[PDB]
C-alpha cells in the first residue's frame, strides 16, 4: 500500500503497550497473539487443511 | 572538564570526608577565579605566559624549589608579559611577535620601556625551555664543540670547563637583577652577561643555554648567599640538547 | 553638581546614614512614576 | 584526448609504479633538448607545463573557498575541514565539478543559528581568511595532491597574493568563476 | 546563504588613535579595544545623564588621559 | 504577500510619537535597541514613484 | 524497459501525428519524465 | 503551552491534556528534539505557572 | 539493558584499547543474551507469586503478580459509596502500594542479576587484567608522541599493584587447592563427622556437582574458573585479517569507537561530579587547557 | 502586585545582553567603518545577476577581510618591514567610494527653501537650474524632483509670460554659478560621472608619485657623482 | 530543495462548473492497477459542509464538491 | 600486515622498520627494506594519479593509524573542535626534551666505557648477585627504558653512590632528590613521581627511548678498527646515510 | 584614514623629533647624508666597498663606550636595517625560528600568530624558492644559456 | 557522527543527577527510548531511505569491480571522468 | 512549571528564566517537585541553608544561580532559539541514535553551553557573593522558622559598620522613567502647554 502514516501513529498503539500487562510470560509472547479473529484463525490456519 | 576545572586548582582522589566547609570554601574560590578568569580574557593582551614542555609539580629535580619557580612563572614572568601588552598592543610596533618588537624598538629611549618589556619577556621564556627535570649529558656533537675551543691539554671535565666559566660569569654579575647566557656569537661561544632590559636578540647572538641570576630567582631557595650552589645546581636541570640542536643550526 | 551633592548628605544625615554612602535620589512624579536625578540643572 | 590509461592489476601497476616522478621526468626531457643532438622544443616544455600545471582545477578551487566565502564556519574545526577535504579530494579526482563542489562547500551543515552566531563574531561578516588557507594547505597536504610538498602550499599562497592586486580582487561573476560552457581565456 | 552573509563614526573622526588602536596591520580580533571599550564608557556616561554632546567630549577626554 | 526565509518581513507601524515603542521594552533587558520590526511610518499602500 | 519499469506507461504528445515527433524528441522526452518523477519514500520524506 | 490569559497556570485538564501531547510528541518516531516552551504572545512572562 | 550495554561495551574498548583483540559479536551479544535470559528466567517464577497491596487501613484489598498484574480486588462495602472517581484513585493507590512492594523484590533480585552476570564478566576482565602483561598510567599524564610526561597536581598517587610479583598464582591453582582442602578435611576428625552432620550433607548437596546423578540438571561435574589472558591470546583480529581486512578494519573501528565513548562517559560523569563537589565551574574559564595544544 | 516591599528592595533584574553582545570584540572590526557595497541582482532571465550600479557581476571593493593586506605583505611582515609600514595602515581596508547616486532622479534637489523661493517673481532662484540659455538641465542630466520640475516650467513660463524672464536665455548666469557647484576644478566629488576628471586626478597623483621616484633618483645620481668628485 | 507540494490543481479552473465526485470515480484514485494509493490527495467538500480528503470521503462512502488535488 | 596480496609488495612499514634496524640492530645480520623494489617509489603516489590503489593505501594506512582514547586535554583527537598535535607541537615538546634519565644517564657516566660484563662480574660477588638476573634487568632497563629493577637498582644505589651524592648536594629542603628507595615493588614512575630515577615518563615506549638512546652514540655501536671509522664518518661527513 | 602619530605635513625645516621611529631616522638622515638611500644594509656596504660588519662595530663600540661589544654591532646593523629594508640573513631568521619557538603555543583563539609565523617559517625555505623557482619556469622569464646550465 | 566526537555525552546525559542515574527511577536512560541502545538496527530504517550505501567495499578496487561486472571498462574512452570506476551493470547501447 | 523545565532533561534557561518557587505566600506549602532539587546536597553544600531559605522566604532564583546549584546545563542568549533548533533539526538528515546524538549535541555545543561569548558579570545572579555568605550564616541549621526569625531579629539591629554587616552594590529596582526629562514628557500630559514660552 501507499499509505502515508503520519509521524505518529503508533502512539496509540504505543500506549497500549507500554501499559498492557500480562498475568504471566507466556500470554505476553505466544505465537497466537497476533490472530483476533476468525478472519485471522483461517488465513493462519487455511494451508494447514488437517 | 579540563576545561572548566578552574586554572590553578587540583581536583584530587576526593576523599569523600567532604565537610560542607571543604565543599563550600573551594566553591567560594572556583566562583572567585570564574570572574578573574573571565577578568583576564579582557585584561589580556598579543603575548602569553609561554607553557612549558615539563611538569614542575615539585621543583625541577635537584634544582629549583616548586615555591621558588612558581615564584618566577607565576608572578615575575607574567608581569613582564602583561606590561609587555600593556605596553606594546597600541604603539606603532603593535602585534609582530617579540622577534620584531625587540629588533625594530631596539637601542632606543623614546621606547625604553617597550625594549625592556619585550627583552625581558624572551629571558624568562628561554630559561624555562633551557631546564628539564633531571638534566642531559652534553651530547657528542656539542661536547666537541666544546672541545674545539675550551680544550687546553685536557681530560673528560671540558664540558666542566665551561660550567667553570658559567658560574664564573654568574658571579661576575654582581647586581644580583639580570640573566647569564652561553650562546654562539657567529663565531665563538662566550658566555655573555645580561642586565634587566637585554637578551640575546638585543645582543644578536643565538641563545644556547638561559641562566636567571636575579636575587628572586634564588631568595627563596638558598637566599643571595647560596648563588654559587645555585650556578651548580642549575646544571642538574639544564637542557643540553636545546642547546646543541640550536647551535648545529646555528653553524650550519 | 554641588547642590544635589550637598541634598544627598543631609538626606543620610536626616535619615541616621553616614554622609559618603552610595546613594541616588529619585523624583516621585504626582503620577506615581520615579525618576532619578543626577544634576542641578 | 587526455584518456587516462583504464588501470588493472600487475602490469599496469608496474607501469604505473615505475613511473617516479613524472614532473621531474618531464623537466629531464625538456632540458634533454639542450644536448647537441636534441633542440629544445615547445612541445617537451608544453608536456611539462602541463605536468606540472595538472592540479589546477583542485588548486583554483580551494583557492576560492579560502578567499571567496565570507565567513566559512571555523575551517580549523574538523567539522568543515572534512567537508573541506573530501570535497577538494573530489574536486580532484574528477567525481565533482569545481562548481558544484563549491556550492556543496558554501552549502554544507555547519551551525545551527548561524547568522546568530556571526553577527556575535564579525561586524561586516566576513572573517579571518588565515583559519581559511591554514586549513587548504592542510588539505592539500593531507591529501597527497602534490609529490613535493611544498609545492601546494606555494601554488596556494602565490595565487593569492597575486589576486590580491586586483581590483574588486574576492569578488567573481557566478558564470566565469568556475567551471561552465563559455569561459575566460 | 548563511556562510556569505553580511556613534563609532565619531569616536573615530574625532581620534584616530582611537581606531587604530588594536587595527592598524590586522585586527587584532582578540584583545579588547580602545574603541571598544569607549562604546561601553559612553553608553555608561549616557545613562548616568550627560547630553549626547558631552559624553562625546568625556569619552574622549577620559580616553586621552589613560593613553 | 509571501515572504522568504531569512528574508525579513513586514515591519509594524507603531504609535505616531515613537517614544514608548522602547519605553514599552523597558520590562525587558534594559539596554534593548529599537527593535528592527518596528517602524513609525510603514504604509504598504504607499505608492512607489 | 531499458530502465527496468514493470508496470509504467508513457504517452507523446497525446498522439504520434501531434508534432514535434523525432527520434530524438521521443528519448529526450522520455529521459526528462524519468527524471522528473519522485520516488515514493521520497514523496513520503517530503512531506514528513 | 499556550495559556497567557491565566499567566500559564495550567488547569488540571489542561495538565492533563498535556501530559499526553508532551508524550505524544515525545514518542513520535521523527522526534529528535522536542522544545517545549510558552508561546507568551507578548502577554506574560511566565513559562508555566 | 543499557547497564549491561554500557558495561559490555566498556569491557569491549578495553580488551581492544589494552590488548591488540577484539571480542567476536557473536561473543558480545551472546553475552547480553544471557543477562536477557537472566531476567526472563526471573520474571517467569516472579510471575507464580503474588504481592498484595492494600489501601486505607486495608480495605482494598489488591492482589497482585510483581510484575504488575492486578488480580484481584477486594473490597469492603464502606467503598462502594464513595463516588467513581474516588473508588478509581482508592483502588489505584492499592495497586500503587502492590506495585512499590513487588518492585521492592524486583531490585531486590536485578541485584542477583547483577551479580551472576558479574561472576559470569569475572574471568574476562580478570583475563585482561590479572596477567603479567596489565599497566596503566596516571589519568593527569600528558601522553606524548613517546610516552606518557608527568602530572603536576596532588603529587605522589599509589600506584597499586594486583598481581603476585612472585611465580604465577592463578585461580585454577586456588580452587584445585580449594578441593584438596575440602579433601583433607573429609578425611579429618572434625571433616568425616561434620559430613556425617547435617551441614555437611546440606554443603555436599548444595556444594556437590559430582553427585549429580545421571539426568539432574545444574553443573554435572567440578568446573575451574574461566581463563581468558588477553595479551597472551590474539582473539578475533587474527580470524579477521586472515578472512578480510574490511571486517578487521570496522571491527577495530567499533571497539575504539566504543572504548572512546566510555572515556566520553567517564568524562562527563567526572565532569558533573566537579560541578557537585565545588571542583569545576558550570561555563568555560580555563581554556588553557584546550587552547594551549 | 499589593504588598511587595520586603524583598523587591534587592530586586535582581534583567542584564544589558543587547550590550554585552554588541560590545563583543569581531573578528571583523574596522578602524574606520564603510557600508559595504551593493550586490549584484538578478534582473530576470533575460539579464541573468547584475547589479544595479552598472551592471557589475562582482561586488565593487578593494579589500574585504581583515588580513588581506597582512597575508599579501606576508615575508615583510616576518623579516619586520610591516612594523612601521604606513602602506599596511593608509591602507590597509580603503573600501570604494559612494560611486552611486543616493538619491537618483533627484528627489531631494533642491532644498525645501528653494521651493518656496520657486516662484515667479523669482527669476533669481529659476535661473539656478536653466543652461545659460534658459534651457532646463535634461532629468538624466540634472535630476531634479518632480514638484521643482513642475514649479519651475510653470515659474520660468510664467515669468516668460509676464516678459520677467527673458523669453530666451539666462539673465542670472554668473551670479547663479556661486550656487551651482564648481566640481571640475579642484575638488574630486569621487560621485562625479566625467571621466576626464579622473584621469586627470589618476595622472596628477602619479605624477607626483613618480616625482618622489624621480627625485631621489636623481639624488642617488647626484651622490655617485659626488663619490668620484670628493675621493680618487 | 523542491517543494513538497509537488503538484496542486484545482478541481476546476472555472467556478460555474462545479465537479460533484461520486464515491466511485474517488475509489478509482485510490487504486492504481491493484495497488492500494493513498498517494495523491483530494480535497473534495461533502454534503455535510465538511472539508476532507478523498480517504475520509470514501471512508464513509460520501462524494463531495471536487476543489482540488494536490501531491 | 594484510593477508591480501595487492598489500606485500609496497611493504608497509618499510621505512619505519627501516629505521629501527638502522638504530637498534647491528649493521652485520639485519634487514633493510628498499623503496627501490618498493612500487611508487616507495612511499605512496599523489592523489590524482593512481587509479585507486594508492588511494585504498592511503585510506586502509589512515583507519589503521588513527588514534583513539581521550587526550591530555579532554577529547579524542577527531572531536569536532579540539585540536592536538597543532603544528607537531607535541613531537616539539618531545624533543626539547627527549626521553632523559638521571640514573642510567649517571651509570653511563661513571662506566663509561666499560663492558657491561665486567661491571657486572664485578658487582655482583661470588653469591651476592646472580649475574644471570642482573644483566638481565640491567640491559632491559638500559636499553629500552624501563624503571630499574628491585635488586639492580639496590646495586646501583651502592655503586653510583659518589654520583648519587654529588647529585644530591644542592638540594633545598622542599626540592626533588633522586632517592632510589624502594618501599614498594611499584616501578612505575608516577607512583614514585619519578624519584626511584630521574624519569619525567611515567611510562616511556621503549622503541622511541630506544631510538633517541642509540643516537646518543657514546656506546660502541660500530665494531670496526676505530681510527678508520672515524675516518669514514668524518670524510663521508654529516650526511653519511 | 591617516595613521596615528604619523605627521602629514612634517617637513626638514620643521625641526628634528625625538623618537627612535623608521620614519625619524629616515628623515633625519634625509637632512644628514643630503641624499643617500640604501636599499639595505649591502647597498651601503657595496658603497663602502670593504668595510666588513666588524669594522663598524669596533668603530661604535669605542664611539660609545658604555655599549659592550656585540652590542655595539647591533647598533651598526640596526641603523642600517632602520634606514633600509630589513635584512634577510641566517642569523636573523634563526633568530626568529629559535624565538619562536622557545615562545610557544599562543593565546590568540586560534593559534592564530602561530599560524601567522609558520606561514612565515616555511615561506622562507628553499622548498619555497625551489617552487618559486618551478613557478617561474611555468612563466619562461629566462632565455637559452639558462635552459643549458 | 561517531567520528566527530559531539554528541557522545548525551548516551550518558542520565548521569547530570548522579543520585537520580544510580537510582533509576525512570527507565528511560535512551536518548531514543528504554534503552541507550535497543533497535539500533531495525528501529531506524524507519526512515525513507533516500541516500542509502549502495555498494561500498573496497576489497578490490573500483577499476576491477566496474571490470568484472561491466562492459564499460573494456571501453575506457567511454565513460567520462566522473564515472570512470563505478559501474557495475553491463549497459545495452542502442542508437536510435 | 518550575519542575516542567528543570526535570527535563535538557532543560535550556535564558536571561529570562527565573523560577518563582513562592508558595507559602499564598498560605501553602510550596508543590511541583523543585524542593528535591533545593535539597541536593550540592546547593546545600554551595550556598548552605539558601535550600531553607527559597522555600519559607518568597525569593526567586534565576539564570545564574539555577545554573551554580547544578541544575541545568544548558543556557542560550539567541533570538527565536526555538526556530533555530527546529530548523537545524530540518536540515539533519538521518534518524540513526548515532546521527540524532551528534545532531544534537552540536546544537547544544553551538548555541547553548555558554563558551566564550558569555560573562559572569552578565548572567542575573540573585545570590550573589555577598548573599551567599548573608544566608549561609542566616538560614543554615536552625530547626524552626522563629529559629530565624530571632536569628535575624539581631541581624537588623547589628548596625552598619560591624563585622558582618556586609554591603552590597544592589541591581537596583530600576525607577519607573529612568530619566527626569521623560518625567517632564510624562507630565506634560495632564497639564496645559502655554500657547507662548
Amino acid at each position: 500500500k501507499i499509505t502515508f502514516y503520519s509521524d505518529r501513529f503508533l502512539f496509540r498503539d504505543l500506549v497500549n503497550r507500554r501499559e498492557a500487562s500480562y498475568a504471566n510470560v507466556w500470554e505476553m509472547d505466544d505465537p497466537y497473539r497476533f490472530l483476533q479473529t476468525e478472519q485471522d484463525y483461517e488465513d493462519y490456519w487455511g494451508d494447514n487443511y488437517d | 572538564y579540563h576545561a572548566y576545572v578552574p586554572k590553578g586548582a587540583l581536583l584530587k582522589t576526593d576523599m569523600l570526608a567532604s565537610s560542607p566547609q571543604l565543599v563550600t570554601a573551594v566553591f567560594r574560590e572556583t566562583e572567585a577565579a570564574a570572574e578573574r578568569a573571565d577578568r583576564a580574557n579582557d585584561y589580556a593582551g598579543f603575548f602569553s605566559r609561554p607553557r612549558l614542555n615539563y611538569p614542575v609539580a615539585s621543583g625541577i629535580p635537584a634544582f629549583i624549589s616548586r615555591r621558588q619557580f612558581d615564584v618566577q612563572y607565576n608572578i615575575f614572568h607574567h608581569d613582564a608579559v602583561a606590561t609587555l601588552n600593556r605596553h606594546t598592543l597600541g604603539t606603532s610596533l603593535e602585534g609582530h611577535s617579540l622577534e620584531t618588537v625587540i629588533r625594530r624598538a631596539s637601542f632606543d629611549a623614546t621606547q625604553a620601556a617597550v625594549h625592556t618589556a619585550a627583552a625581558e619577556h624572551f629571558n624568562y621564556c628561554f630559561f624555562y625551555k633551557s631546564l628539564r627535570p633531571w638534566g642531559t649529558a652534553v651530547p657528542k656533537q656539542l661536547r666537541e664543540a666544546f672541545q674545539l675551543q675550551y680544550g687546553r691539554d685536557g681530560s673528560v671535565d671540558v664540558v666542566e670547563e665551561v660550567k667553570r666559566l658559567f658560574t664564573v660569569v654568574v658571579l661576575s654579575h654582581q647586581e644580583r637583577c639580570g640573566w647569564v647566557y652561553l650562546v654562539w656569537t657567529g663565531k665563538q661561544f662566550d658566555v655573555v652577561e645580561f642586565p634587566h632590559g637585554a637578551c640575546p636578540i638585543g645582543s644578536d647572538l643565538i641563545p644556547l643555554l638561559a641562566i636567571n641570576v636575579h636575587e628572586g630567582a634564588y631568595s627563596l631557595d638558598y637566599g643571595p648567599s647560596g648563588l654559587e650552589q645555585y650556578a651548580q645546581n642549575y646544571f642538574r636541570a639544564c637542557n643540553w640538547f636545546l642547546a646543541e640542536r640550536y647551535y648545529l643550526q646555528a653553524t650550519g | 553638581t554641588a547642590c544635589l551633592d550637598a541634598l544627598k548628605r543631609q538626606v543620610l544625615t536626616s535619615f541616621g546614614m553616614p554622609d559618603g554612602r552610595d546613594i541616588e535620589l529619585g523624583w516621585y512624579l504626582p503620577t506615581l512614576d520615579t525618576c532619578p536625578i543626577h544634576n542641578d540643572v | 584526448q587526455m584518456i587516462p590509461k583504464n588501470l588493472e592489476g600487475e602490469r599496469s601497476r608496474r607501469e604505473l609504479m615505475s613511473r617516479g616522478d613524472t614532473e621531474f621526468e618531464a623537466l629531464v626531457e625538456f632540458i634533454q633538448g639542450a644536448s647537441y643532438d636534441q633542440l629544445i622544443s615547445g612541445r617537451r616544455f608544453k608536456k611539462v607545463y602541463d605536468k606540472l600545471s595538472e592540479n589546477d582545477d583542485t588548486f583554483v578551487w580551494l583557492c576560492h573557498t579560502a578567499m571567496s566565502v565570507l565567513n566559512p564556519g571555523d575551517v580549523r574545526s574538523r567539522l568543515v575541514y572534512n567537508h573541506l577535504r573530501t570535497l577538494a579530494e573530489a574536486v580532484a579526482n574528477g567525481e565533482m565539478t569545481l562548481r558544484t563542489a563549491f556550492r556543496f562547500y558554501e552549502s554544507a551543515v555547519r551551525s545551527p543559528a548561524y547568522r546568530e552566531i556571526a553577527k556575535r563574531q564579525m561586524e561586516g561578516g566576513a572573517a579571518t581568511r588565515l583559519a581559511g588557507i591554514s586549513a587548504a594547505a592542510d588539505v592539500m597536504r593531507r591529501m597527497g595532491l602534490t609529490r613535493r610538498p611544498m609545492a601546494s602550499y606555494f601554488e596556494l599562497y602565490q595565487r593569492i597574493v597575486e589576486r590580491s592586486e586586483a581590483m574588486t580582487p574576492w569578488g567573481f561573476p557566478p558564470l566565469f568563476q568556475f567551471e561552465e560552457r563559455l569561459s575566460l581565456e | 546563504e548563511p556562510t556569505q552573509d553580511d556613534l563609532r563614526d565619531e569616536l573615530a573622526r574625532k581620534s584616530r588613535l582611537l581606531a587604530s588602536e588594536g587595527m592598524r596591520y590586522y585586527n587584532i580580533f582578540w584583545v579588547r579595544k580602545p574603541l571598544d571599550r569607549m562604546e561601553k564608557e559612553y553608553y555608561e556616561l549616557k545613562r548616568k545623564g550627560i547630553a549626547h554632546s558631552e559624553a562625546i567630549k568625556k569619552v574622549l577626554e577620559g580616553f586621552y588621559k589613560e593613553l | 504577500v509571501a515572504f522568504d526565509f531569512d528574508d525579513q518581513l513586514h515591519p509594524t507601524r507603531t504609535l505616531d510619537n515613537e517614544g514608548d515603542s522602547y519605553a514599552w521594552c523597558a520590562e525587558q533587558d534594559p539596554t534593548l535597541g529599537p527593535h528592527p520590526d518596528l517602524d513609525a511610518s510603514f504604509d504598504p499602500n504607499r505608492r512607489v514613484f | 524497459c531499458a530502465f527496468g519499469f514493470q508496470h509504467a506507461g508513457c504517452r507523446i504528445n497525446l498522439k504520434a501525428t501531434n508534432n514535434p515527433k523525432s527520434p530524438t524528441h521521443t528519448v529526450e522526452g522520455v529521459f526528462e519524465a524519468v527524471k522528473a518523477l519522485r520516488s515514493v519514500s521520497e514523496i513520503a520524506a517530503s512531506r514528513g | 503551552i499556550n495559556e497567557p490569559k491565566t499567566h500559564q497556570a495550567l488547569s488540571g485538564k489542561t495538565a492533563s491534556e498535556l501530559s499526553v501531547e508532551i508524550d505524544k510528541a515525545t514518542n513520535a518516531v521523527h522526534s529528535k528534539l522536542t522544545v517545549l516552551e510558552a508561546a507568551q504572545s507578548g502577554l506574560t512572562n511566565y513559562y508555566c505557572g | 539493558m543499557e547497564v549491561y550495554r554500557r558495561i559490555t561495551e566498556r569491557v569491549r574498548g578495553a580488551l581492544w584499547a589494552h590488548h591488540g583483540r577484539l571480542m567476536s559479536e557473536r561473543q558480545f551479544h551472546r553475552i547480553l543474551a544471557y543477562v536477557y535470559n537472566n531476567k526472563y528466567e526471573h520474571q517467569i517464577r516472579f510471575d507464580r507469586m503474588e504481592v498484595v497491596g492494600r489501601a486505607w487501613e486495608g480495605r482494598v484489598e489488591v492482589v497482585t503478580t510483581p510484575a504488575g498484574y492486578l488480580k484481584r480486588v477486594r473490597v469492603n462495602p464502606c467503598l462502594e459509596e464513595l463516588s467513581s472517581y474516588r473508588q478509581q484513585q482508592l483502588i489505584l493507590a492499592a495497586y500503587a502500594d502492590a506495585c512499590a512492594q513487588g518492585r521492592r523484590l524486583m531490585e531486590k533480585a536485578e541485584i542477583n542479576i547483577y551479580k551472576q552476570f558479574l561472576k559470569d564478566l569475572k574471568p574476562i576482565v580478570m583475563g585482561i587484567r590479572d596477567n603479567p602483561e596489565f599497566y596503566t598510567v596516571p589519568e593527569d599524564s600528558v601522553e606524548t608522541v613517546g610516552g606518557t610526561l608527568h602530572m603536576g597536581q596532588g603529587p605522589t598517587p599509589t600506584t597499586y599493584r594486583t598481581i603476585p610479583a612472585a611465580k604465577a598464582h592463578i585461580p585454577v591453582d586456588e580452587i584445585r587447592a580449594r578441593q584438596e582442602w575440602e579433601k583433607k578435611w573429609l578425611n579429618s576428625p572434625q571433616g568425616q563427622s561434620w559430613a556425617l552432620t547435617l551441614r555437611g550433607k546440606r554443603y555436599f548437596a548444595l556444594h556437590g556437582p559430582q553427585y549429580r546423578p545421571r539426568g539432574a540438571p545444574g553443573a554435572k561435574k567440578v568446573t575451574m574458573p574461566l581463563d581468558l589472558p588477553a595479551p597472551y591470546t590474539s582473539m578475533d583480529e587474527r580470524r579477521l585479517l586472515k578472512k578480510n581486512w574490511m571486517a578487521y578494519l570496522d571491527n577495530k573501528h567499533v571497539a575504539e569507537v566504543m572504548w572512546t565513548r566510555a572515556k566520553i562517559a567517564d568524562r562527563e560523569k567526572l565532569q558533573r561530579r566537579l560541578q557537585e563537589t565545588g571542583q569545576a565551574w558550570h561555563r568555560p574559564i580555563n581554556k588553557e587547557a584546550v587552547s594551549r595544544w | 502586585s499589593v504588598y511587595a516591599n520586603a524583598m523587591a528592595q534587592f530586586a535582581i533584574c534583567r542584564q544589558p545582553w543587547n550590550e554585552y553582545i554588541n560590545l563583543l570584540t569581531k573578528q571583523d572590526s574596522t578602524p574606520y567603518h564603510v557600508e559595504p557595497q551593493e550586490k549584484p541582482a538578478y534582473r530576470g532571465r533575460k539579464r541573468g545577476r547584475e547589479g544595479w550600479l552598472f551592471g557589475q557581476q562582482v561586488q565593487l571593493h578593494y579589500h574585504r577581510f581583515p588580513d588581506e593586506q597582512l597575508l599579501t605583505n606576508l615575508t615583510r611582515w616576518r623579516t619586520g618591514e610591516t612594523v612601521g609600514d604606513i602602506a599596511l595602515q593608509q591602507f590597509r581596508n580603503a573600501q570604494p567610494f559612494d560611486i552611486e547616486d543616493k538619491d537618483p532622479q533627484g528627489m531631494q534637489r533642491p532644498s525645501p527653501e528653494v521651493y518656496m523661493k520657486l516662484n515667479y517673481k523669482n527669476p533669481a532662484t529659476i535661473s539656478r537650474f536653466l543652461t545659460r540659455t534658459g534651457h532646463m538641465y535634461p532629468a538624466d542630466i540634472l535630476p531634479l524632483n518632480p514638484e521643482a520640475v513642475a514649479k519651475l516650467r510653470v515659474a520660468k513660463a510664467q515669468a516668460v509670460r509676464i516678459g520677467l524672464y527673458p523669453r530666451f536665455g539666462n539673465p542670472f548666469w554668473f551670479r547663479s554659478q556661486k550656487f551651482r557647484p564648481k566640481a571640475y576644478q579642484e575638488n574630486y566629488d569621487p560621485t562625479t560621472y566625467s571621466t576626464k576628471h579622473t584621469m586627470e586626478h589618476f595622472a596628477y597623483n602619479w605624477v607626483q608619485t613618480d616625482r618622489i621616484r624621480r627625485y631621489f633618483k636623481e639624488l642617488e645620481e647626484l651622490q655617485k657623482n659626488a663619490s668620484n668628485g670628493a675621493r680618487g | 530543495g523542491d517543494s513538497t507540494i509537488n503538484v496542486i490543481e484545482p478541481c476546476a479552473y472555472d467556478g460555474k462548473t462545479e465537479f460533484e465526485w461520486s464515491p466511485k470515480m474517488m475509489r478509482r484514485l485510490m487504486n492504481t492497477h491493484g495497488i492500494h494509493n493513498r498517494l495523491v490527495v483530494y480535497i473534495c467538500r461533502t454534503a455535510d459542509n465538511r472539508v476532507i480528503d478523498h480517504i475520509q470521503a470514501v471512508k464513509e462512502n460520501v462524494g463531495g464538491r471536487g476543489l482540488i488535488m494536490v501531491h | 600486515q594484510l593477508n591480501e596480496s595487492w598489500w606485500e609488495p609496497l611493504e608497509f612499514g618499510w621505512e619505519q622498520h627501516n629505521k629501527e634496524q638502522k638504530a637498534l640492530v647491528d649493521p652485520t645480520e639485519q634487514r633493510l627494506i628498499d623503496s627501490a623494489s618498493l612500487p611508487f617509489g616507495g612511499k605512496i603516489p599523489p592523489f590524482g594519479t593512481t587509479i585507486g590503489i594508492g588511494e585504498r593505501i592511503r585510506e586502509i594506512a589512515e583507519d589503521y593509524a588513527k588514534g583513539f582514547g581521550l587526550g591530555p586535554h579532554g577529547h579524542s583527537p577527531s572531536h569536532d573542535t579540539c585540536q592536538y598535535n597543532t603544528l607537531n607541537a607535541e613531537e616539539d615538546r618531545v624533543r626539547e626534551l627527549g626521553y632523559k634519565d638521571a640514573l642510567v644517564r649517571l651509570f653511563d657516566e661513571k662506566m663509561a666505557d666499560k663492558d657491561v660484563h665486567q661491571w657486572a662480574v664485578e658487582q655482583c660477588a661470588d653469591g651476592e648477585a646472580d649475574v644471570r638476573q642482573l644483566l638481565l634487568s640491567l640491559h632491559e632497563w638500559r636499553e629500552r627504558g624501563r624503571p630499574p629493577s628491585l635488586m639492580l637498582l639496590q646495586v646501583l644505589s651502592k655503586y653510583l653512590e659518589q654520583e648519587i651524592a654529588a647529585f644530591n648536594e644542592g638540594v633545598p629542603s622542599s626540592v626533588p632528590k633522586l632517592s632510589l628507595q624502594t618501599v614498594d615493588g611499584t616501578l612505575s614512575p608516577s607512583g614514585n613521581s619519578g624519584e626511584r630515577s630521574g624519569t619525567i615518563w611515567a611510562d616511556v615506549e621503549p622503541t622511541a627511548y630506544a631510538l633517541q638512546y642509540a643516537s646518543q652514540a657514546n656506546h660502541s655501536s660500530l665494531d670496526e678498527p676505530f681510527i678508520l671509522q672515524l675516518l669514514k664518518s668524518a670524510q663521508l661527513g654529516g650526511r653519511n646515510a | 584614514y591617516v595613521p596615528a602619530g604619523h605627521n602629514t605635513l612634517s617637513s626638514l625645516r620643521h625641526e628634528l623629533r625625538l623618537e627612535l621611529t623608521a620614519q625619524s631616522l629616515k628623515e633625519a638622515w634625509m637632512r644628514i647624508s643630503g641624499g643617500i638611500y640604501f636599499q639595505s644594509a649591502d647597498d651601503y656596504y657595496a658603497s663602502v666597498d670593504g668595510l666588513d660588519a666588524e669594522q663598524l662595530g669596533e668603530v661604535l663600540a669605542a664611539l660609545f663606550p658604555y655599549l659592550s661589544t656585540y652590542e655595539a654591532q647591533a647598533l651598526v646593523q640596526c641603523t642600517l636595517d632602520s634606514i633600509s629594508k630589513p635584512m634577510n640573513t641566517a642569523s636573523r631568521q634563526l633568530s626568529r625560528t629559535i624565538t619562536a619557538e622557545a615562545v610557544g603555543l599562543d593565546n590568540a583563539p586560534g593559534h592564530y600568530t602561530n599560524f601567522l609565523d609558520w606561514m612565515g617559517r616555511l615561506t622562507e625555505t628553499r622548498g619555497f624558492k625551489t617552487e618559486h623557482a618551478l613557478f617561474q619556469f611555468s612563466r619562461r622569464k629566462f632565455n637559452r644559456d639558462d635552459v643549458r646550465v | 557522527f561517531v567520528d566527530l566526537e559531539t554528541g557522545t555525552s548525551l548516551y550518558f546525559r542520565d548521569t547530570r543527577d548522579s543520585a537520580e542515574a544510580v537510582a533509576h527511577a525512570a527507565d528511560s536512560k535512551g536518548l531514543k527510548g528504554m534503552d541507550n541502545a535497543i533497535d539500533l538496527y531495525n528501529e531506524y530504517r524507519i526512515v525513507p531511505d533516500l541516500y542509502p550505501e549502495g555498494f561500498q567495499w573496497k576489497h578490490k578496487l573500483n577499476t576491477e569491480y566496474n571490470q568484472w561486472r561491466s562492459n564499460t571498462w573494456l571501453t575506457p574512452d567511454l565513460i567520462p571522468q566522473e564515472h570512470r570506476g563505478r559501474f557495475l551493470c553491463n549497459f545495452q547501447l542502442n542508437i536510435v | 512549571g518550575c519542575g516542567v523545565s528543570l526535570y527535563s532533561k535538557y532543560c535550556a534557561l535564558k536571561d529570562a528564566s527565573e523560577f518563582i518557587f513562592d508558595g507559602p505566600n499564598l498560605g501553602i506549602t510550596p508543590y511541583g517537585g523543585l524542593t528535591r532539587l533545593l535539597a541536593r546536597p550540592e546547593t546545600s553544600l554551595k550556598y548552605p541553608g539558601l535550600a531553607e531559605f527559597i522555600m519559607l522566604t518568597g525569593t526567586s532564583l534565576f539564570a545564574g544561580d539555577a545554573l551554580r546549584l547544578g541544575w541545568t546545563d544548558l543556557f542560550t542568549t539567541l533570538p527565536d532559539m526555538s526556530y533555530h533548533i527546529k530548523d537545524w533539526f530540518d536540515t539533519t538528515e538521518h534518524m540513526h541514535n548515532d546521527a540524532v546524538a551528534w545532531q544534537l549535541g552540536h546544537l547544544l555545543e553551538t548555541c547553548f553551553k555558554m563558551k566564550e561569548a558569555h560573562s559572569s558579570a552578565m548572567e542575573r545572579v540573585a545570590i550573589t557573593p555577598v548573599r551567599a555568605r548573608w544566608i549561609e550564616d542566616s538560614f543554615a541549621d536552625q530547626p524552626s522558622v522563629n529559629h530565624i526569625i530571632n536569628t535575624l531579629s539581631e541581624i537588623e539591629r547589628l548596625p552598619i559598620t560591624a563585622k558582618q554587616n556586609t554591603c552590597d552594590q544592589t541591581r537596583c529596582t530600576p525607577y519607573t522613567l529612568t530619566s527626569v526629562e521623560a518625567g517632564i514628557s510624562k507630565l506634560e500630559n495632564h497639564r496645559l502647554r502655554y500657547t507662548h514660552s
